[PDB]
């Protein structure tokens, strides 16, 4: 995981998407902690997400790339398939489901932000963000812009 | 990229 | 919902 994961790091200060942000955290003896990097996605422009910079921690296990990295929205957003806690639910960070060791950390990001203006309301993993876009899509696009606005940089 | 929300 |  620890070559992997300077390999993507490496990659990622040479070469990254505009706006976005991977940094890995510390280890309590001062050493890089590849296992847990702060991100931040933003908003994807041309949507009502634009404008609001999205912080998210990727955790890896010891095992990455077989296993996917755990992202987690902090603080928690308001998006149908984003838990309560502030996990993101995508099909490609589940081991059984969907995840491949070929997906990287670029691809994950870019993926996240895609699926803010693409939510799947067949299964939504939070009550909250789903209840308000499948009764009022205008109420939904109003609190997913006022959120762009308290999470902008 | 099988990307769709869960 | 589904639950974490």
């Amino acid at each position: 995981a620890l070559s992997r994961l300077a390999q993507e790091r490496k990659a990622w200060r040479k070469d990254h998407p505009f706006g976005f942000v991977a940094v890995p955290t510390k280890n309590p003896d001062g050493t890089m902690n590849l296992m847990n990097w702060e991100c931040a996605i933003p908003g994807a422009a041309g949507t009502p997400w634009a404008g609001g910079l999205f912080k998210l921690r990727m955790l890896f296990k010891d095992d990455y790339p077989s296993s996917p990295p755990k992202c987690k929205f902090e603080p928690p957003l308001f998006h149908p398939n984003v838990y309560p806690s502030g996990t993101v639910c995508l099909s490609i960070l589940e081991e059984d489901k969907d995840w491949r060791p070929a997906i990287t950390i670029k691809q994950i990001l870019l993926g996240i932000q895609e699926l803010l203006n693409e939510p799947n309301i067949q299964d939504p993993a939070q009550a909250e963000a789903y209840t308000i876009y499948a009764q009022n899509r205008v109420e939904y696009e109003k609190r997913v812009r006022a959120q762009a606005k308290k999470f902008a940089p | 990229l099988r990307l769709r929300g869960c | 919902i589904k639950q974490e």
